[PDB]
């Protein structure tokens, strides 16, 4: 049909435009709905031509912007879904249409209960009269603190993720439920972690090797929390885990325009000085301690089995 | 009946590794002096060749033998005659040898896109596995100078320099004690293991522990390479734990197990605490 | 040892308890004999296992669950109950004046081979379990023995308290 | 008709989950000498369990398990009625009596989850007397295979992992550490075992008196003199109470203290655990699940002045002795479980060893 190509080009144009739309969960839902439409584009004799089809399309998806991985790894788990269906006909033509339909239907359903399960396991970790530390927001963190503030009392402090700021938008978003939170500059975090006791990080992309590819500022805060030995928790779901690898990927960083750091009222200074700022930094697996997920918390090393059982381990080639 | 067959493969062919030579030795030595039974043949002659092969001071040999005995254990059927227990079911061993010869190709394919340009490299003594990954990295049209150490039970590192200048990269050898003199110069310290054990420990030659303690001294990531063979099944704690027969003036020491950062094999990339996860996946 | 057949041949179905594991399975020496050890193909409890292959000069036998899924039991309990009635008395014995440390190895089976289990047939000791509940049951016990019948060993083997069968 | 339980004196605000409870009151001042709900052998072994002679984790699990054995050895379910849900509807209020008699040590929580697993497995249209018989057979074969076969396998690993000319310390208390040390000793090995304890308890006098009746030399001191022993020892053993999901050895009062001061002078640590001693939930540190024993037991017999005697008259005064505490994962090196010498962070692999997958 003509509809498939125009709507996937609508998604690659809202991909190439940059940051946005709304969040990764809208990315999940709409990319899953588009791939729901794709498995009803046209028939296929055996699995291989659908695989080259979806492989080429997800290949362009990853290649058009290597910044995030949500569409990439939902394509990869659709690939292990057909791989186990391929296993569950020889273990080509019976009900594979309806089977992949119901498969991604339960994928949708377990996606829309993700942050609510996060709110369920949000309780036991933080205490009362204690202080938690966040850099920017994922809406995971919003559901987290919104659940855990409704029955206890704590004191969240937040240093924003400001090449350009959006942690102040987190601050004004959660402050209208009144947890008595404070904000500070991004370079005052080191002294104040003598009086913190635990820290979360709301990340966006987590990779295979236990490390995490979060917003910038998380590396220096991770090293500062190392030099005070407070525990490190990362509130990412199992959903946005990636199999990719740090220097296997040629500069997984993505810089944005340095207008947000050196503004364009600069005078004559500009044309002899390089200026660059990432959105995404890299912080080793050595330093986190406690995942939380849909099924419960896991070790920093234990995301390895989550990769190997949640992804067919040779779809590293998208 | 096979001991100089094994030593012919060993020191009249220095191409392959010692473990893969041992496993080729006994896999082609399924044509045995015929006792023709499942258990007794297996037990006495394989344990006997693992004993009688113990004139060398290596540690990969007996491990590779036991890895083969855990290979042969799995798909050994029972179908009422002593022909296809394994005496006809031997093509499994053929596919095993070719897949764990292709292992070195696949670690080269895995790690060729992993050393970044501009990063100079300091390295310990020789392997048959550092050169394939570094020349699959050079053959991706990259550029990096290399340092290497002396590694003295012998004049060793000159062999690594002669091999690698022939493989076209700028090489400079250094004295053994000059590690911390030049450790900070490096951006990347890769190490071919002798044998990898279940806690991330790398028993190896006399200076890999130097590399690890200087690596934590510099916080520079410390990467080790191993194939599917040489996962030895000991467990070490300190500097007397490994057996004395593996040692003999020592000749092997033991690095700390919990400070290396990324390793990789046939089964992909592994954080060095998933080594137990895959070793439980081994030996059935 | 209680059989004179030195190597137990094909479809001998024994339930020896598993002792010490291997890298293939478990080195299990069968309690039926003394010097016969084995194998299991892919913790310490017994199980019904048949024997498949055989050697002569080297002594290594092998055994697993080949095909024997639905098999009835009571032949095997009869097997090792008769085989355990014959250890504390009936390997060495004498025209009984029991030395209790050992008796002679070459004057060992001068009558015991012909009467207990290595007789004419498998219905041989079938009939020796059907008629001979013990020789007390009935009291018209058999003739045709190397002894008169059992004149010294009558009281001493089984006929002590009730012969409970 | 509904059991209740109160608290004793001043209480720390940081422990809203787990309260303090004093060992100096009855548990029959609210319910009679019979009870139509609660079972007599249950209150028997629970009052055994509460006062503090049933101390070891293996021992308290087998005690609770034989209590449940006595429960389902005679319990007649009345007819026109369902087996499984009514059994759990009776036995989990019994679990409430347990956790309010004395709080949970989650190995027995794994035990009651196993009991749920077994009672919902055997059906209800099945005739129930031999179902009770096979159920009691199932649970006692379960508990003997776990306890003694894990002890024999850990002893089997332990035969080789002690050198000669070395020494070793132990801390904590269980029957398995005693079996390990004497079944290491009596085979020609020659090593003296220093034994270290703490206060308010000095629990490991148990292990010391067992070890000297096994005829092994020793020397005894306390972990605030553990800065003296780190020049001498060559390997350090620990006990373990429970095994937290990211490799935290939930364990005795001064365990992680000894681990820290062990690799502060770099002598590698070694713990011991088993199969059912693994929970599901996960936590960061101490301040969630950690009991309090008696407060007033802190006492010295020196002169005429107990230096915490008048505790109750004070109100601007608090005290703590946390006993059941945690450890960061990357300083406990490895465990000796029955599956083998397996490193720390690799522990939670046993969640899906179930369906052969």
């Amino acid at each position: 049909g003509s509809e498939l190509s125009e709507r996937i080009e609508s998604f690659v144009e809202t991909l190439k435009r940059g940051g946005g739309p709304r969040s990764s969960e809208e990315m999940a839902r709409e990319t899953l709905g588009l791939l729901r439409q794709i498995i009803t584009d046209h028939r296929w004799s055996n699995a291989g031509e659908l695989m080259e089809l979806i492989r080429r399309e997800g290949r362009r998806m990853t290649a058009a912007q290597p910044s995030e991985t949500t569409v990439g790894n939902m394509v990869r788990r659709v690939l292990k879904i057909i791989r186990e269906e391929y296993g569950r006909l020889h273990g080509h033509y019976a009900q594979l249409q309806s089977n992949i339909i119901e498969a991604i239907n339960e994928l949708l359903v377990e996606l829309e209960g993700t942050m609510e399960n996060i709110a369920a396991q949000a309780l036991e970790h933080i205490h009362s009269n204690e202080v938690i530390m966040t850099i920017g927001f994922s809406r995971t963190v919003e559901a987290f603190l919104k659940e855990a503030a409704r029955k206890r009392k704590f004191h969240v402090i937040v240093a924003e993720c400001a090449p350009f700021c959006q942690g102040h938008e987190m601050a004004v978003n959660l402050s209208k439920a009144g947890i008595e939170t404070t904000v500070m500059t991004d370079a005052a975090i080191f002294a104040v972690m003598s009086r913190v006791n635990k820290v979360i990080i709301g990340t966006k992309t987590i990779l295979a090797n236990g490390a995490l590819r979060a917003v910038t500022g998380t590396h220096t805060l991770a090293l500062a929390a190392k030099h005070h030995s407070t525990p490190l928790i990362v509130c990412a779901p199992m959903f946005k885990l990636s199999p990719q690898f740090p220097n296997e990927e040629d500069s997984f960083h993505k810089f944005v325009a340095p207008e947000e750091v050196l503004p364009f009222t600069e005078g004559d200074i500009l044309e002899k000085v390089s200026v660059h700022c990432p959105v995404f930094d890299y912080v080793p697996p050595e330093l986190i301690t406690l995942f939380i997920s849909n099924i419960g918390g896991n070790a920093p090393s234990y995301i390895y089995r989550l990769m190997s059982e949640l992804y067919h381990p040779d779809d590293h080639v998208l | 009946e096979l001991i100089e067959y094994f030593k012919s493969q060993m020191k009249e062919d220095p191409d392959m590794a010692s473990a893969v030579a041992a496993i080729r030795t006994l896999l082609e030595f399924l044509k045995r002096d015929k006792g023709e039974t499942i258990q007794g043949l297996r037990a006495n002659l394989t344990s006997a060749i693992e004993t009688l092969c113990g004139v060398d001071s290596s540690v990969a040999v007996s491990s590779g033998g036991e890895l083969f005995l855990r290979f042969i254990s799995l798909a050994s059927l029972e179908y009422s005659d002593y022909s296809k227990c394994k005496k006809i079911m031997i093509e499994r061993g053929e596919l095993f040898l070719r897949r764990i010869s292709l292992s070195r190709n696949k670690i080269a394919d895995l790690c060729h896109t992993f050393i970044k340009d501009g990063a100079t490299i300091l390295t310990h003594a020789y392997s048959r596995v550092v050169l394939r990954v570094l020349e699959a990295a050079v053959a991706a049209k990259k550029r990096f100078s290399v340092y290497v150490t002396e590694s003295q039970p012998d004049l060793s590192g000159k062999k690594m320099a002669k091999a690698l200048c022939h493989l076209n990269v700028p090489v400079t050898v250094v004295l053994d004690a000059a590690v911390g003199y030049i450790m900070e110069k490096a951006d990347l310290v890769i190490v071919g293991a002798e044998g990898v054990v279940e806690n991330g420990g790398i028993i190896n030659k006399i200076g890999t522990n130097q590399m690890a303690v200087c690596a934590k001294a510099q916080n520079k990531p410390f990467y080790v390479v191993a194939e599917s063979f040489k996962f030895v099944r000991l467990f070490p704690l300190n500097q007397q734990d490994v057996p004395d027969k593996f040692k003999y003036h020592p000749w092997v020491d033991y690095t700390a197990p919990s400070l290396i950062t990324l390793l990789f094999t046939d089964l992909g990339v592994l954080t060095p605490s998933a080594v137990s996860d895959e070793l439980i996946k081994l030996y059935l | 040892r209680f059989y004179q057949h030195k190597f137990p041949e094909v479809e001998d179905v024994v339930m020896v308890n598993v002792r010490s594991i291997a890298e293939m399975g478990a080195y299990v020496s069968l309690l039926e004999y003394n010097n016969i050890e084995g194998m299991i193909l892919l913790i310490g409890r017994n199980e019904c296992v048949v024997v498949i292959r055989v050697d002569k000069e080297k002594g290594y036998i092998d055994l697993s669950k080949r095909r024997v899924s639905p098999e009835e039991a009571i032949k095997c309990e009869d097997k090792f109950t008769k085989s355990k009635t014959v250890y504390s008395i009936l390997r060495h014995v004498a025209e009984v004046l029991e030395y209790t440390k050992d008796e002679q190895l070459e004057s060992l089976f001068q009558r015991t081979a012909w009467v207990f289990d290595d007789k004419y047939k498998r219905p041989g000791y079938g009939a020796y379990d059907a008629f001979k509940h013990a020789v007390s049951d009935p009291s018209i016990l058999d003739s045709l023995d190397l002894n008169e019948d059992e004149r010294e060993v009558l009281i001493n083997n089984i006929n002590r308290r009730l012969t409970p069968q | 008709q509904v059991p209740t339980r109160k608290d004793y004196g001043s209480k720390v605000s940081l422990f809203s989950h787990l309260p303090q409870y004093s060992r100096q009151n009855s548990l029959t001042q609210f319910m009679s000498i019979p009870s139509s709900v609660i079972h007599p052998a249950m209150v028997r072994l629970g009052l055994q369990y509460s006062q503090g002679l049933v101390s070891g984790s293996n021992a308290r699990c087998i005690a609770l398990l034989r209590a449940l054995q006595q429960v389902i050895q005679d319990y007649t379910t009345p007819p026109n009625e369902e087996l499984s849900r009514d059994l759990v509807n009776k036995l989990k209020p019994y679990m409430s009596f347990l956790t309010q008699c004395r709080p949970l040590s989650a190995s027995m929580h794994n035990a009651i989850k196993f009991l749920n697993k077994e009672i919902t497995s055997v059906g209800s249209s099945k005739r129930e007397e031999e179902a009770k018989s096979e159920l009691r057979a199932a649970i006692d074969r379960y508990v003997q295979e776990k306890i003694v076969l894990a002890a024999q396998a850990i002893s089997r690993f332990a035969y080789q992992k002690i050198s000669n000319g070395d020494v070793i310390l132990v801390y904590g208390c269980s029957s398995l550490v005693s079996r390990i040390l004497q079944e290491a000793w009596t085979e020609g090995r020659r090593f003296r075992v220093v034994v270290v304890d703490s206060r308010p308890w000095l629990e490991g006098r148990h292990t010391l008196r067992s070890l000297v009746h096994a005829g092994v030399p020793a020397s005894y001191l306390l972990i605030p003199a553990a800065s003296y022993v780190l020049p001498e020892v060559s390997k350090v053993l620990l006990g373990a109470h429970a095994l937290l999901a990211n490799g935290s050895v939930m364990s005795r009062v001064g365990t992680a203290q000894l681990a820290l001061v062990a690799r502060a002078h770099n002598v590698p640590v070694l713990v011991c655990c088993e199969t059912y001693k693994f929970c599901e939930r996960v936590q960061t540190d101490a301040f969630v699940s950690n009991e309090l024993d008696d407060p007033d037991d802190l006492q010295c017999k020196r002169g005429e002045h107990v230096a915490l005697a008048n505790w109750q008259n004070h109100a601007s005064l608090r005290l703590l002795n946390l006993v059941y505490d945690v450890t960061p994962p990357e300083l406990v090196d490895l465990v000796i479980t029955e599956l083998g010498m397996i490193p720390c962070s690799s522990v939670p692999v046993v969640l899906r060893v179930k369906s052969s997958d």
